[PDB]
C-alpha cells in the first residue's frame, strides 16, 4: 500500500539521528533542470556534456518545471480591425485565368 | 522627485498593439552607425559627427 | 556684450537628442508641433469653402461621371491642421517611419491617372516626405504600369523590382519582381522605379 | 519540498534535503529562467518560469504554448480567409500587428 | 473625402 | 494661379524652418536614387540596442501613416498671402 | 504575358482537331511561369499532389505545360 | 569568443550529439547500428547536386538577436514548426558573412548584432565561411532558387542506408528500415536531435579544411546520418510497427524516397511545404560541402 | 459530462441537424471512396485527399 507516498515521520526522534523508517523526497522532486529546445522538459545532466534525461522518458514525478507562458506583450484571440476595399467595378473583375 | 513627466518613456505607443515597454537598462551606451544589416559599425570622424 | 549665462551645449544636446529619439516615442510629436506651429504663425496657407476640382462644366457633364467620381474619392475636403502637419512634416526629423495610408487602384479606367497624378504632386510638394514613403507608392504606380504599359512593364520588372547601391555606386537591380514593404527603407534597397537608369 | 532547505526544525530531513541539492545531478530553482525578446519590438514575449508544477501538467501547457508559437501564423492571416468569404479582387489592410 | 493620416479601419475580423 | 504662392512664399517658410534647432536631422538629399538616411543606435556591450529609426507600424500619435490627397486641397481649396483687392501683408 | 498579368498559370482549352464535332474537350493544357529548371521541378512536385495531371518529357516554346483531365478516362 | 580546435568545435565534450536510448545517451553510430534495411525492386541513382546560387539573401534590418540555431532544427526535426519561410529570419545568417562584421553568432545559437558580455560566440572567420554557405537557406523560398526536392533524397539514401559499395556505386535498392522500438521512438528521437547544437557541425564543417576536414568527415558520419534519418521519417511514405514475438520493429517505406506528403501523422514529425522546400535547400547545401 | 460551448448560431446549426448519431459503428472508421460498382475501394495516394 502507500505507492503513493513521497515522505513520512517529519519529526525528529530525541535519541537515534533519524526516526525508524523516516523517508526523504526523492532527487527528482527537486530537479527543475531545463525546458528543451523542442519544449520537452528535462531532469539537470547528471555530468558534464551529457544531455539531461527526459522527466516523461522515466517514472519519477517532478514537483519543480519550467512552463513556457505568453506575457502581457503578447494576446491571442483579440478581435483584429482591419480597412476592407470593394473594387471599383465589378466588371472589373477577373475571375481567371489566375 | 525632479518634477518630471517620464509618461511613454522607453515605451512604444502602437495603435494597435498597445503601448509596450523596452528596457531601460543601457549601462555605457554610445552611439553608432548601424550598416542597414542592422550590425553596429565602428565610430567613423570622417563620417559620424 | 557678454551675457552671464552658459553656453548651449551643441555636443550634450545633441546626444541627449538621440537618447530620447531612442526611447521617447513623443519626441517626433513635439518637434512637429513647433514647426506645425510655425506654419501656422507664418500664415502661409488656409483653406477655403470654394473647391475648385473641376472647370465649368464639366461636373455636370454626363460624360465625365466616371472621372468625376475619382477625383472626388481622391479629394479630401481642406482643413488647416492636417495641411500645416504636412508642411512642418516636411522639415520635422522622422524617427518611426513613415507608411503610405494605401491606395487601392486598379487603373483600369483612364480617369485613375488621377491617383498617378496625386504621387506626381506629393513628390514635388513634399519631395522628402515623398522619398520617404516612395517604395510604397511604386506598388501603387506598378498596378499603373502593368495595365497601360504591360510590355515595358514586363521589361522593367524583368530588370528587378528594387537595387542596390554599392561601392563605386553601381546600381545593381535585383532582377527579381517583389513587392515593397517599409521594412525595406532601412535596408540597402532602392524601388527601382526611382533609380533614374535608362 | 526543496524549498525547506534550512527552514524545516527536522534535521535529518534538512539533511537529506541538502544531499540531494548539493549533488551536480540535480539543482532546483524556482522563478524566470528564461526570456525572448521580439526580433523587432524589441519586448519581451515568451517567458520561460520554473514553477512548482507536475511535470506532465508543464508538459501538456509547454506542448500548447509549442503549437502556438511554432505554428508561424499571425493575426494578419486572418485576412486570407475574409478574402475567401468577400468578392475577388476585395482589398484588405493593416494592421501589420506581427 | 477628409484627410485622415491613420489607416481608415472598418471591420473586424474575429479569431 | 498658386504657384508663386509657393515657390515666392512657402519655400522660404522652409528655408526657415530648416535651420530650427530641433530639426537636426538629414530628411533628404535631392537625389531620389541613392539618398538613404543615417541610421544610428544608442548600444551597449552589455548589449542594449535602442535604433533612433525602427518600423514600428501605425502609431497613437498619428503622424506615421501619410494620406497623400493632402494635395488636392492645397492645389483646389486653399488661398495663400501672395495668391489672395489683392493686397495682404 | 505572365509577369504582366501577375498570375503563375494560364488554363489554354485544347482544340478538337476535327473542326466539326463541338463536343466537350477530353483535357486541357495549362501553362507556368517557370523560366529556370528549378521553377519547372517545383512545379512538378506540387503537381505530383494533385489529381488527373501529367506532362510531357519536354515541352514546347521551352515553356512548361500541364495536362489537366476531366476524367480518368480521358487521361 | 570560443577558440576553435584543430578538430572541430564538435570534438569539444560541451558539443556532443547523443540520442536516447534503453534509458542512456546513446552516441548517434550506436543507434545506428541498431536500423536494418529491407530491399525492394525499385532503384535509387544519385543524380549530381545542382551547385548552390551565388546569392546570399539580404539580413534585412533587424534589431533584434535572431535565434537561429532554433529555427534551423525546428525547421528540420521540429514537431510543429509550420510557415518555416513566412518570418525568413534565415537570411540573417549573412549578417555574419561580412568580413569584419560587429554581429556575433553565440553557442547559444543566437546572432547578437554585436559583440555582448558574457555570451561565448564561435570564431568569426568560421561563421563567415559557415553563413557564406548556409545563409543561402534564407532563400529556400524564392522561386527563382528553390531546391530539387525529390532527386536530392537519394543522396539521403545512399548516405544513410547505403553499403560502402552501394555509395561507391553512386546507386543503391530502395529500402525500408526497421529497428527494435519503443512507443514514440521517432517522435524522442526528432526531439532528442532538435536539442542538438547543430550550428556547430555546421560551423566545423565549413570551416575545417585539408586532412582536418577529412578527419571531421569520419568522425561524424553518423551524426549527419542520424539528421538525415530525422528527415526521412518526416518524409516516408508510411511508417508502420511490426510484431515480432512480444518485441516491436518501427519500419520506415521508404528510405531515400520523398513522398511529398505533408498530412500529420502521430508516428513522426511532418514537413509543411515550406519544410519540404527549406529541407529540401538544408540538403543541397550540405551535401554540397559534404562531397568536395 | 463535457456540455460544449456553443455560438448561438452553433445552437441553431445543431437542432436543424439535429439529433441521432448512434448508428454508425466507429470502431476503426475511415473515410475511404467507394467505386460507383459499390466495391470499397483502398487509400489511393495519388486521388484521395
Amino acid at each position: 500500500i502507500s505507492v503513493a507516498r513521497s515522505m513520512r515521520a517529519i519529526v525528529n526522534h530525541n535519541e537515534v539521528d533519524r526516526p525508524r523508517g523516516a523517508v526523504a523526497p526523492s532527487s527528482y522532486e527537486m530537479d527543475t533542470g531545463t525546458l528543451s529546445r523542442n519544449g520537452d522538459l528535462l531532469y539537470s545532466p547528471v555530468a558534464n556534456g551529457q544531455v539531461g534525461i527526459p522527466k516523461l522518458e522515466v517514472d519519477h514525478i517532478s514537483f519543480s518545471n519550467v512552463v513556457s507562458m505568453m506575457t502581457a506583450n503578447i494576446r491571442t484571440g483579440d478581435d483584429m480591425a482591419v480597412e476592407r476595399v470593394n473594387p471599383d467595378d465589378v466588371r472589373a473583375i477577373n475571375i481567371r485565368n489566375a | 522627485i525632479t518634477d518630471v513627466d517620464s509618461t511613454d518613456y522607453g515605451k512604444l505607443t502602437l495603435r494597435f498593439l498597445g503601448t509596450l515597454t523596452r528596457s531601460l537598462k543601457m549601462q555605457n551606451a554610445q552611439i553608432r552607425r548601424i550598416r542597414p544589416d542592422g550590425t553596429v559599425l565602428r565610430y567613423d570622424d570622417q563620417i559620424d559627427i | 556684450a557678454l551675457r552671464p549665462e552658459l553656453a548651449f551645449d551643441h555636443d550634450h544636446i545633441i546626444r541627449c537628442l538621440m537618447l530620447a529619439a531612442a526611447n521617447y516615442p513623443r519626441l517626433e510629436g513635439i518637434i512637429v508641433q513647433i514647426n506645425t506651429g510655425y506654419v501656422a504663425s507664418a500664415n502661409v496657407i488656409r483653406p477655403v469653402s470654394e473647391k475648385r476640382y473641376f472647370p465649368e462644366n464639366l461636373e455636370q457633364n454626363q460624360s465625365a461621371a466616371r472621372l468625376v467620381s475619382a477625383v472626388k474619392a481622391r479629394a479630401s475636403e481642406a482643413d488647416i491642421s492636417s495641411i500645416h502637419l504636412a508642411i512642418a512634416r516636411e522639415v520635422s526629423p522622422m524617427f518611426n517611419v513613415h507608411e503610405l495610408k494605401k491606395i487601392a487602384e486598379s487603373f483600369e479606367d483612364p480617369s485613375s491617372i488621377v491617383v498617378v497624378l496625386e504621387f506626381i504632386l506629393f513628390a514635388l510638394f513634399f519631395p522628402t516626405e515623398f522619398n520617404r514613403i516612395k517604395g510604397d507608392i511604386q506598388n501603387v504606380l506598378l498596378l499603373f504600369f502593368s495595365r497601360w504599359y504591360p510590355v515595358e512593364y514586363g521589361i522593367f520588372v524583368q530588370r528587378g523590382a528594387t537595387y542596390t547601391i554599392n561601392a563605386a555606386g553601381e546600381f545593381e537591380f535585383s532582377g527579381r519582381n517583389e513587392k515593397w514593404d517599409q521594412a525595406l527603407y532601412l535596408s540597402e534597397h532602392f524601388p527601382a522605379l526611382f533609380s533614374d537608369v535608362p | 519540498p526543496a524549498l525547506l532547505r534550512d527552514f524545516t526544525q527536522v534535521n535529518w530531513l534538512n539533511r537529506d534535503i541538502t544531499n540531494m541539492l548539493q549533488q551536480a545531478g540535480t539543482k532546483y530553482g524556482l522563478g524566470l529562467t528564461e526570456t525572448r525578446l521580439d526580433y523587432v519590438r524589441l519586448v519581451k514575449t515568451i517567458v520561460g518560469h520554473a514553477l512548482n508544477i507536475d511535470h506532465f501538467a508543464a508538459s501538456v501547457l509547454n506542448i500548447n504554448l509549442r503549437a502556438l508559437m511554432e505554428a508561424n501564423v499571425t493575426a494578419d492571416d486572418r485576412i486570407k480567409a475574409l478574402q475567401a468569404h468577400s468578392m475577388i479582387s476585395t482589398q484588405f489592410h493593416g494592421p501589420n500587428q506581427g | 473625402k477628409v484627410i485622415f493620416n491613420g489607416l481608415d479601419v472598418n471591420t473586424e475580423v474575429q479569431p | 494661379n498658386i504657384a508663386v504662392a509657393h515657390t515666392d512664399h512657402l519655400s522660404v517658410v522652409y528655408a526657415t524652418m530648416s535651420n530650427f534647432m530641433l530639426n537636426f536631422t538629414n530628411n533628404f538629399s535631392g537625389n531620389h536614387a541613392t539618398f538613404k538616411p543615417d541610421q544610428y543606435v544608442i548600444t551597449s556591450p552589455e548589449g542594449s540596442y535602442k535604433p533612433i529609426i525602427e518600423r514600428q507600424g501605425e502609431t497613437v500619435d498619428g503622424l506615421t501613416i501619410i494620406d497623400t490627397s493632402i494635395v488636392w486641397p492645397i492645389l483646389c481649396q486653399c488661398t495663400y498671402p501672395l495668391v489672395r483687392s489683392i493686397m495682404e501683408e | 504575358v505572365f509577369v504582366a498579368l501577375g498570375i503563375d498559370y494560364i488554363d489554354i482549352p485544347i482544340t478538337n482537331s476535327n473542326i466539326f464535332d463541338d463536343s466537350s474537350t477530353p483535357y486541357n493544357v495549362r501553362i507556368w511561369h517557370a523560366p529556370t529548371m528549378t521553377e519547372v521541378n517545383h512545379i512538378l512536385a506540387l503537381m505530383r499532389k494533385s489529381t488527373l495531371v501529367s506532362t510531357h518529357s519536354s515541352w514546347h516554346w521551352n515553356v512548361l505545360h500541364t495536362f489537366h483531365y476531366r476524367s480518368e478516362s480521358d487521361m | 569568443m570560443l577558440q576553435q580546435p584543430t578538430g572541430g568545435y564538435t570534438t569539444l565534450e560541451q558539443f556532443a550529439f547523443t540520442i536516447r536510448n534503453d534509458g542512456t545517451n546513446a552516441t548517434p553510430t550506436q543507434f545506428l547500428q541498431l536500423l536494418s534495411y529491407e530491399a525492394t525492386e525499385n532503384e535509387l541513382v544519385k543524380k549530381t547536386i545542382p551547385t548552390p546560387e551565388t546569392h546570399l539573401p539580404s539580413a534585412r534590418n533587424v534589431p533584434g538577436n535572431v535565434y537561429i540555431e532554433d529555427a534551423i532544427t525546428q525547421a528540420l526535426f521540429g514537431i510543429s514548426a509550420q510557415n518555416v519561410n513566412a518570418h525568413g529570419y534565415f537570411s540573417r545568417l549573412s549578417a555574419l558573412a561580412l568580413p569584419n562584421t560587429s554581429a556575433r553568432l553565440g553557442l547559444d545559437g543566437v546572432i547578437y548584432n554585436s559583440e555582448t558580455i558574457n555570451i561565448p560566440f564561435y570564431d568569426p572567420a568560421a561563421v563567415a565561411n559557415f553563413a557564406a554557405t548556409y545563409a543561402k537557406l534564407g532563400n529556400a523560398s524564392t522561386p527563382r532558387y528553390r531546391a530539387d526536392m525529390i532527386d536530392i533524397y537519394a543522396h539521403v539514401g545512399l548516405e544513410l542506408a547505403g553499403t560502402d559499395a552501394e555509395r561507391a556505386a553512386g546507386v543503391m535498392p530502395v529500402k525500408r528500415a526497421k529497428f527494435d522500438s519503443w512507443e514514440g521512438s521517432l517522435i524522442s528521437l526528432s526531439r532528442d536531435v532538435v536539442n542538438w547544437k547543430i550550428l556547430a557541425f555546421l560551423i566545423d564543417l565549413c570551416s575545417l579544411e585539408g586532412e582536418a576536414l577529412r578527419a571531421f568527415k569520419t568522425r561524424n558520419r553518423d551524426v549527419f546520418r542520424m539528421m538525415l534519418f530525422i528527415m526521412s521519417t518526416a518524409v516516408a511514405a508510411n511508417v508502420v510497427n511490426r510484431k515480432v514475438t512480444k518485441r516491436v520493429d518501427r519500419v520506415l517505406e521508404y528510405i531515400g524516397v520523398n513522398s511529398m506528403r505533408t498530412a500529420g501523422r502521430t508516428a513522426t514529425i511532418t514537413y509543411d511545404l515550406s519544410r519540404h522546400e527549406f529541407a529540401a535547400k538544408f540538403l543541397q547545401l550540405t551535401f554540397t560541402r559534404w562531397n568536395a
